[PDB]
């Protein structure tokens, strides 16, 4: 018997949705198609130092450009991720709303917000504006799906959260799609300091 | 360890979308498939 968890992968059109759950690639190699919902489920293994668990990925088929998702689609979730770019800031003005629809279905599960794109120079939504997480218990990453940068950090958080242990580690990194964009280690540090300064400065 | 995880009794793991269902479900109630 395996420990899992359906996890919501939602955010606007084009923020990278589909190619973050792809990183994964035992998650790619045995997704799931949902006819019925238009979903492909990925399931996505990280080994801890208490065993396995697997985060069942629902991403959409594009859908989400036309509408609001179906309810099947929310049906269960345990956990999520809101995606947006940091080079629209249409999609970061759009995140109450996923979260939103989120709550309406699934209530207090747990949620961490990422903002996808990091690796692009030209940045639109900096860590000073990234401030919806702080009101509503919401953990906040920087990520870059083509870069692997962050790929594991939303997943620990919302393992602590839901296995109820916060000393939980991951032992290992799953396999992941070689980067196919350099993430530059100046511009992650710098992105790191700037996140710092925001969530510690009076 | 997860050395104490256990499903509840009855339960069974949708084989189209993954999603738990309970021991007295007939039908997913996420993808609305058939039990296996
Ligand atoms: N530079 C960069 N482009 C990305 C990244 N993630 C996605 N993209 C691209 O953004 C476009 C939308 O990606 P997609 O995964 O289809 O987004 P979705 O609609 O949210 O599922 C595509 O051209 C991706 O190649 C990223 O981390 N960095
Ligand atoms: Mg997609
Ligand atoms: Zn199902």
């Amino acid at each position: 018997p395996q420990v899992q968890f359906k996890l919501v992968l939602v955010g606007d059109g084009g923020t990278g949705k589909t190619t973050f759950v792809k990183r994964h690639l035992t998650g790619e190699s045995e997704k799931k198609y949902v006819a019925t919902l238009g979903v492909e489920v990925h399931p996505l293994v990280f080994h801890t130092n208490r065993g396995p668990i697997k985060f069942n990925v629902w991403d959409t088929a594009g859908q989400e450009k036309f509408g609001g998702l179906r309810d099947g689609y929310y049906i269960q979730a345990q956990c999520a991720i809101i995606m947006f770019d940091v080079t629209s800031r249409v999609t970061y003005k759009n995140v109450p709303n996923w979260h939103r629809d989120l709550v309406r279905v699934c209530e207090n599960i747990p949620i961490v917000l990422c903002g996808n794109k990091v690796d692009i120079k030209d940045r639109k939504v900096k860590a000073k504006s990234i401030v919806f997480h702080r009101k509503k218990n919401l953990q906040y990453y920087d990520i870059s799906a083509k870069s692997n940068y962050n790929f594991e950090k939303p997943f620990l958080w919302l393992a602590r959260k839901l296995i109820g242990d916060p000393n939980l580690e991951f032992v290992a990194m799953p396999a992941l799609a070689p980067p196919e964009v350099v993430m530059d280690p100046a511009l992650a540090a710098q992105y790191e300091h700037d996140l710092e300064v925001a969530q510690t400065t009076a | 360890g997860l050395d104490k995880f256990k499903k509840p009794e009855g339960s069974w793991d949708c084989e189209v979308c993954l999603v738990q269902n309970k021991a007295d479900s007939t039908k997913c109630i996420a993808c609305e498939s058939a039990k296996p």
